[PDB]
């Protein structure tokens, strides 16, 4: 089995900028290398095949090249659509082996999250459990701190979050922190709050509800 | 875009093969023969309406050779990928028994511009009566080629276009038979 | 009496090191001319290649050589510095593209060749073979009893023969029935009136 | 024209068989070959095998004959059989096209992808609870409403808004693995606050492995 090791693992650059991936082969693949693009929805479109042969519906900014056993994809004039996951692929002999990948991120200006907080639903309370959700919409960068204070008391567990991908239009992330309690442990307090720390925020923003 | 007139040249090492040809919307206008040093019109009529000094095309191949050395050195002697060919066999007109026709061998999407093509009637190499185009340039910058074999169809004759290319392990045999004309399409 | 004109291939810039069933090394050059609205707008494109990778390209819309891979930067920088070289490449829209257009307009642009239309069944589907026409701008229509059938038409596309003629096969996915009359209609700039060919059960 | 689409069971119990089909259109399986590739969640890509145009098959040796790739040219669809499924096999399976019968023909067109989960756990319908807009003046003209999809297994779940009509400003979050072992996610929309009394906001949740399709309206409570 041939080993394919991709070099930039999590590159992040700006719009109209040049990046470069490196894929290197343990054995000699004799030029049989393709470059793939995977948008976050699963779509896999082929960019370059046979080291540096440009596919049909690929702009001229994409560019494959070879020096020895070093294969390099070089995207010039980075545009919004060109930010996704990228894999390299060898097909000189079975088995076909893929590279590790390269998350490409569009660096933009900082954005502060508008923080919303949601009470639990009546349908959910009857079922014996309860979930409070805190949403941080359209922020950048991905790095943000969310904390749950129930009756001014920092909660540790039952805090599971989830981040979206970079929006194709405005290039911002969104985060969904969900705090889960029982219907018994819910009715035992009055004040539930959400504290958000981010770079675009001068000071932590806290939205809260008092069950009323 | 209505029409495109491409002047295409290439040079290959170590084979020392050179090419200089004009293109109009995908078909060849003329190419300069490197052996005899004369212009070769793809359709003979063209030569009655236009001309071109073939000695000027040789000077361009000289520079191509020079540039190729520069490029080869400037890449630490990085080779070309043997991109295998794509081959289909079709006829000029829908086959009718005992009517003159031509078998066309379409070799597409390959590079380097080096290939061995041989027609085979009933398993035996066909010697005379074969025509062939120079390497035609594609737009993904690979190559495409045409090999012709005029023939008289019958049910007692099978044909094969045997294409050998460095991207392949074995020769590629594309089989043609009167019973199965349009099957491939 | 009309003379084609060649476009000079420019030498690269000497600027590299060294190193090392036989490996092959290819260099391509494509001086291509693009024409719009006849001869009104003309885009010249003096391109240089190495294997299948585009290295450096002149654009008439840009006016100077610009690299397409990092290896072409030395060459793009070397050529744009030559003042006289750029003028010829900018004037090529007239010097070479337009000149060569007029030289061959008779037998290239204004080339017309009648198709030959043929209808047969095989595989039971029906085939409309249209062979040996130039140019390739063609429209093929299937009529089923004087009623165009825009459902069931699988066209093989334009198939280049290599001898300045195209061929194409339009197949209609219809039960042949009986007594029905299928018609293939071909519109092509080499014809004076749309060709039609009928086929009855 | 050129298209490939995978279809197969969403949930297959372990130690059973996995049969996926790659129905193709735009080309003939008598001239092009079809590869199989899977992608475990979060991890990279793994090549499984390929059946070429002429029927020659090449499997990946690591898969210990747990793989059976067949083809039916006339029906234009490729098949994939996985035996002795283990928890590691949970991934997304693709198919891709390649010309001829030689490995040096690069693959080009890929499929959409299909999800297959190998777990003994049963399929469970999702519970859809509404995230009310509530709030007060909600900043300068915004509003946040959303749906909460809780306690479902397995993946995936598809959330539309107003039957697809409302798409601008929608964020449907990736699922998380709850403590119980089920999944939970939410979807939100940012809509103008003025339109909270003059536009209906319904979310449509589709969970194919349990045939659960729920349409819950998100009406404010203020
Ligand atoms: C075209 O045919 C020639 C002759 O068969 C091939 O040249 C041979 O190549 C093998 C290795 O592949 C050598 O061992 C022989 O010594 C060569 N013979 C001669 C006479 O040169 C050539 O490879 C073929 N070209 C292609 C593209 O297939
Ligand atoms: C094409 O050129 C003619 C002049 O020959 C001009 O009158 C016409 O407006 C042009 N059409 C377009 C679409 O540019």
């Amino acid at each position: 089995d041939i080993q394919m090791t991709q070099s930039p693992s999590s590159l992040s650059a700006s719009l109209g900028q040049r990046v470069s991936l490196t894929c290197r082969a343990s054995q000699e693949i004799s030029g049989y290398l393709t470059w793939l693009q995977q948008k976050p929805d699963g779509t896999i479109k082929r960019l370059v095949y046979a080291a540096s042969t440009l596919d049909s519906g690929v702009p001229k900014r994409f560019s494959g090249s070879r020096s020895g056993s070093d294969y390099s994809l070089t995207i010039s004039s980075l545009e919004s659509e060109d930010f996704a996951d990228y894999y390299c692929l060898q097909y000189t002999n079975y088995p076909l082996t893929f590279g590790a990948g390269t998350k490409l991120e569009l660096k933009r200006t900082v954005a502060a999250p508008s923080v919303f907080i949601f009470p639990p639903s009546d349908e959910q309370l009857k079922s014996g459990t309860a979930s409070v959700v805190c949403l941080l919409n359209n922020f950048y960068p991905r790095e943000a701190k969310v904390q749950w204070k129930v009756d001014n008391a920092l909660q540790s567990g039952n805090s599971q979050e989830s981040v979206t991908e970079q929006d194709s239009k405005d290039s911002t992330y969104s985060l969904s922190s969900t705090l889960t309690l029982s219907k018994a442990d819910y009715e035992k307090h009055k004040v539930y709050a959400c504290e958000v720390t981010h770079q675009g925020l001068s000071s932590p923003v806290t939205k809260s509800f008092n069950r009323g | 875009e209505e029409h495109v007139i491409i002047q295409a040249e290439f040079y290959l090492n170590p084979d020392q093969s050179g090419e200089f040809m004009f293109d109009f919307d995908g078909d060849e206008i003329f190419h300069v023969d490197m052996a005899k040093k004369e212009t070769v019109w793809r359709l003979e009529e063209f030569g009655r309406f236009a001309s071109f000094e073939a000695q000027g095309a040789l000077a361009n191949i000289a520079v191509d050779k020079a540039n190729l050395e520069i490029m080869t050195k400037r890449s630490n002697y990085t080779p070309i990928t043997n991109v295998p060919p794509e081959v289909t066999v079709l006829t000029n007109s829908p086959v009718e028994l005992r009517e003159p026709n031509v078998l066309i061998c379409f070799i597409d999407k390959f590079t380097p511009p080096v290939v061995n093509v041989t027609w085979l009637r009933n398993g035996k190499p066909v010697t005379t009566g074969v025509s062939e185009t120079v390497f035609l340039p594609r737009e993904d910058h690979l190559f495409r080629k045409f090999h012709y074999l005029p023939f008289l169809p019958s049910t007692e004759d099978v044909y094969d276009c045997r294409v050998e290319h460095w991207g392949l392990d074995e020769p590629l045999l594309k089989h043609w038979e009167f019973d199965t004309s349009g099957e491939n399409l | 009496a009309p003379k084609y004109v060649k476009q000079n291939t420019l030498k690269l810039a000497t600027s590299g090191g060294s190193g090392s069933t036989r490996p092959r090394f290819l260099e391509q050059v494509k001086h291509e001319c693009h024409f719009f609205n006849g001869t009104e707008r003309v885009r010249f494109l003096d391109r240089y290649f190495y294997h299948q990778e585009e290295y450096v390209r002149f654009d008439s819309d840009v006016g100077e050589y610009r690299a397409v891979t990092e290896l072409g930067r030395p060459d793009a920088e070397y050529w744009n510095s030559q003042k006289d070289l750029l003028e010829q490449k900018r004037a090529a829209v007239d010097t070479y593209c337009r000149h060569n257009y007029g030289v061959g307009e008779s037998f290239t642009v204004q080339r017309r060749v009648y198709p030959e239309v043929t209808v047969y069944p095989a595989k039971n589907l029906l085939v409309c073979s249209v062979n040996g026409f130039y140019p390739g701008s063609i429209e093929v229509r299937w009529f089923r009893n004087g009623q165009e059938e825009k459902t069931g038409v699988v066209s093989t596309g334009l198939i280049q023969n290599g001898d300045w003629t195209f061929q194409t096969l339009v197949m209609l996915e219809t039960v042949p029935r009986s007594g029905e009359v299928y018609t293939c209609q071909v519109e092509h700039p080499s014809l004076t009136s749309p060709l039609t060919v009928e086929w009855r059960a | 024209q050129v298209q490939l689409k995978e279809s197969g069971p969403g949930l297959v119990a372990p130690s059973q068989s996995l049969s996926i089909t790659c129905t193709v259109s735009g080309f003939s399986l008598t001239s092009y070959g079809v590869h199989w590739v899977r992608q475990p969640p979060g991890k990279g890509l793994e090549w499984l095998g390929v059946i070429w145009a002429g029927g020659s098959i090449n499997y990946n040796s690591a898969l210990m004959s747990r793989l059976s790739i067949s083809k039916d040219n006339f029906k234009s669809q490729v098949f994939l059989k996985m035996s002795s499924l283990q928890t590691d096999d949970t991934a997304m399976y693709y198919c891709a096209r390649a010309y001829g019968d030689y490995v040096h023909y690069a693959m080009d067109y890929w499929g959409q992808g299909t999800s297959v989960t190998a777990s003994s756990a049963s399929t469970k319908g999702p519970s859809v609870f509404p995230l009310a807009p509530s709030s007060k003046s909600t900043s300068g003209g915004t509003a946040a409403l959303g749906c909460l999809v809780k306690d479902y297994f397995p993946e995936p779940v598809t959330v539309s808004w107003n039957s697809g009509a409302l798409t601008s400003g929608v964020h449907t979050f990736p699922a998380v693995l709850q403590s119980s072992g089920l999944y939970s996610l939410s979807s939100v929309v940012t809509v103008p606050s003025s339109s909270l009394g003059t536009q209906t906001y319904i979310c449509n949740v589709n969970h194919k492995p349990s045939n659960t399709k729920v349409d819950k309206k998100v009406e404010p409570k203020s």
